[PDB]
């Protein structure tokens, strides 16, 4: 029931602009301070901004000051974090979060964040959006006397995150490992998905890697075969 | 301003065991401290507020105490769900500050990794780059070493590694290492080998292949 | 709300310069670790909530320790006097954004005096507007005016950037004022630390003042309509008030003649030994 959802996000170049909305429901919005929080990939949590109940008093972290503006529409039940002029460091995820308790109360829990949205991702970079190349990682044969084989797909050079990887549709979950993407030197993202299967299954069983990259609006199905 | 410093930065414990992460305030916070639990991609969930109070929906295994500037979050009986990074925060004064974060990991029996190596696809070579991948599968503990050798020469700066979050069921980790080279460079050399060292292995495991084999 | 004024409230007892010496003196000072009343500001609009715009009248007592933190120069000034009825002479210290003005006159004050500033949308500038401290002035014994600097007109809330500490006491007719300005990064309470308050002014008013009240200002932006209905912003600022009491203190004069630390020998047994 109680839900808060971030919005906006998306990539834009540096000195760019974005208006992250945050819609809230399930509580009396007007009575609670709201807070933006960011997590750069690889980094820890950093509080962005807060706004009081009346919407007057607003606070920001130093890095952000001048750049971001925290707005509010108690009637609208929305958060609005206006972002300008974006820097690379600015790349991260943004969560809008509830304070606990009533802003009115002297005992003030408002700094405690009891509810959070899923987050929205903002990527700041010069790279253009690009669909990934998908290359098969073919399995070895007779690697061992026993028959355990590993296969997978190489999803390379796509921007920006995220990407979705599935095997045989949802059908094959078990041994699957889809590694977190790494930023390449080029500035493009690359990752690999792997699964371990019985050697006997090669040939008999069909293995298709399903890659979906929403930003580029591309979908690919590559079937991996021994060779 | 105040800085919150958690310790230890990382820990590994067995299921039922009791875990205690501490957070230290440079300045007297009073009891304006909260704790949050975060899973890899997911957004943080608030565990405790006002130092002691549990928030709704949290199990009693989680508890928080504090006096003075020093505060502790204890987990009486660690569960597998508990894998995560835990952060302390002080709401006492602005700016709000979070600690560095403590990564909790489920201690499990040692397991050696299965090792596989994959040569570049023919399709990829046309791109001009060659990507060699070496998969380390289902090993514990997380620390694993991967060295790359082309024609028995050690490589540096060419590789990138990625590690999965600990497995839900297995509580094991997996690793991928990618060696990237030019097509021209790749064609130059015959043998590509990935060598792995881990606590689980008595001897080094190396898998290799010959180009054009 | 109450906060603890750990060390603060120490001002130079006199003009005399001293060096590398510990000089004990008995003067009216804020006691160490005393209890200070905390006042808060965010003027309440028609709607109600946490919002509070507190302009109460406070007792003058022995003298008053006044401290204020300001995001946006909300607090314009103070009033000192017994009645503030316009029955007799009273002190009005206000910064009309342009200059500090001091007037002794027998002013008539409104029930709730305050300042407001308004900002027109057409021009983007914050200028003062509503001002209702006094109806009229009676005879005036003395008048003073000061520098042209400007003050923060808008209601901006955030970490309190600055700290202004004042001590007001009138001994023998003399209204003595001490002050100190420092930057600070702390919203909640007074920072823990020691600093002196040098004397700015000594006025010969010689009037008996029983009570005092603080004045705050309103801040209106361009967006707001000028009217008094609900277009006004008090700002983030808060102030604290404590009361001085005759106590003995040990003042430590550095080589410079600035006072690094002090001991409140009244405070604790350890302290009591220090004076001896």
């Amino acid at each position: 029931e109680v839900q808060l959802v971030e919005s906006g996000g998306g990539l834009v170049q540096p000195g760019g602009s974005l208006r992250l909305s945050c819609a809230a429901s399930g509580f009396t919005f007007s009575s609670y301070w709201m807070s933006w929080v960011r997590q750069a990939p690889g980094k820890g949590l950093e509080w962005v901004a807060n706004i009081n109940q009346d919407g007057s008093e607003k606070y920001y972290v130093d890095s952000v000051k001048g750049r971001f503006t925290i707005s509010r529409d108690n009637a609208k039940n929305s958060l609005y974090l206006q972002v300008n002029s974006l820097r690379a460091e600015d790349t991260a995820v943004y969560y809008c979060a509830r304070d606990w308790d009533y802003d009115i109360l002297t005992g003030s829990w408002f700094g405690a964040f009891d509810i959070w949205g899923q987050g929205t991702t903002v990527t700041v970079s010069s790279a253009s959006t690009k669909g990934p190349s998908v290359f098969p990682l073919a399995p070895s044969s007779k690697s061992t006397s026993g028959g355990t084989a590993a296969l997978g797909c190489l999803v390379k050079d796509y921007f920006p995150e995220p990407v979705t990887v599935s095997w045989n549709s949802g059908a094959l979950t078990s041994g699957v490992h889809t590694f977190p993407a790494v930023l390449q030197s080029s500035g493009l993202y690359s990752l690999s998905s792997v699964v371990t299967v019985p050697s006997s299954s090669l040939g008999t069983q069909t293995y298709i890697c399903n890659v979906n990259h929403k930003p580029s609006n591309t979908k690919v199905d590559k079937r991996v075969e021994p060779k | 301003d105040i800085q919150m410093t958690q310790s230890p930065s990382s820990l590994s414990a067995s299921v039922g065991d009791r875990v205690t992460i501490t957070c230290r305030a440079s300045q007297g916070i009073r009891n304006d401290l909260g704790w949050y639990q975060q899973k890899p991609g997911k957004a943080p969930k608030r565990l405790i507020y006002a130092a002691s109070s549990l928030q709704s929906g949290v199990p009693s295994r989680f508890s928080g105490s504090g006096s003075g500037t020093e505060f502790t979050l204890t987990i009486s009986s660690l569960q597998p769900e508990d894998f995560a990074t835990y952060y302390c925060l002080q709401h006492n004064s602005y700016p709000l500050t979070f600690g560095g974060g403590t990564k909790v990991e489920i201690k499990r029996t040692v397991a050696a990794p299965s090792v596989f190596i994959f040569p570049p696809s023919d399709e990829q070579l046309k791109s001009g780059t060659a990507s060699v991948v070496c998969l380390l599968n289902n090993f514990y503990p997380r620390e694993a070493k991967v060295q790359w050798k082309v024609d028995n020469a050690l490589q540096s700066g060419n590789s990138q590694e990625s590690v999965t979050e600990q497995d839900s069921k297995d509580s094991t980790y997996s690793l991928s290492s990618t060696l990237t080279l030019s097509k021209a460079d790749y064609e130059k050399h015959k043998v590509y080998a990935c060598e792995v060292t881990h606590q689980g292995l008595s001897s080094p495991v190396t898998k290799s292949f010959n180009r054009g084999e | 709300a109450y906060t603890n004024s750990f060390t603060r409230g120490v001002y130079y007892p006199d003009k005399v310069f001293r060096s590398s010496v510990l000089h004990s003196t008995q003067d009216l000072f804020l006691p160490f670790f005393s209890n200070v009343t905390w006042f808060h500001a965010i003027h309440v609009s028609g709607t109600n909530g946490t919002k509070r715009f507190d302009n109460p009248v406070l007792p003058f007592n022995d003298g008053v320790y006044f401290a204020s933190t300001e995001k946006s120069n909300i607090i314009r000034g103070w009033i000192f006097g017994t009645t503030l009825d316009s029955k007799t002479q009273s002190l009005l210290i206000v910064n009309n954004a342009t200059n500090v003005v001091i007037k002794v006159c027998e002013f008539q004050f409104c029930n709730d005096p305050f300042l407001g500033v308004y900002y027109h949308k057409n021009n983007k500038s914050w200028m003062e507007s509503e001002f209702r401290v006094y109806s009229s002035a009676n005879n005036c014994t003395f008048e003073y005016v000061s520098q042209p600097f400007l003050m923060d007109l808008e209601g901006k809330q955030g970490n309190f950037k600055n700290l202004r500490e004042f001590v007001f006491k009138n001994i023998d007719g003399y209204f003595k004022i001490y002050s100190k300005h420092t930057p600070i990064n702390l919203v909640r309470d007074l920072p823990q630390g020691f600093s002196a308050l040098e004397p700015l002014v000594d006025l010969p008013i010689g009037i008996n003042i029983t009570r005092f009240q603080t004045l705050l200002a309103l801040h209106r932006s361009y967006l707001t309509p000028g009217d008094s209905s609900s277009g006004w912003t008090a700002g983030a600022a808060a102030y604290y008030v404590g009361y001085l009491q005759p106590r003995t203190f040990l003042l430590k004069y550095n080589e410079n003649g600035t006072i690094t630390d002090a001991v409140d020998c009244a405070l604790d047994p350890l302290s009591e030994t220090k004076c001896t």
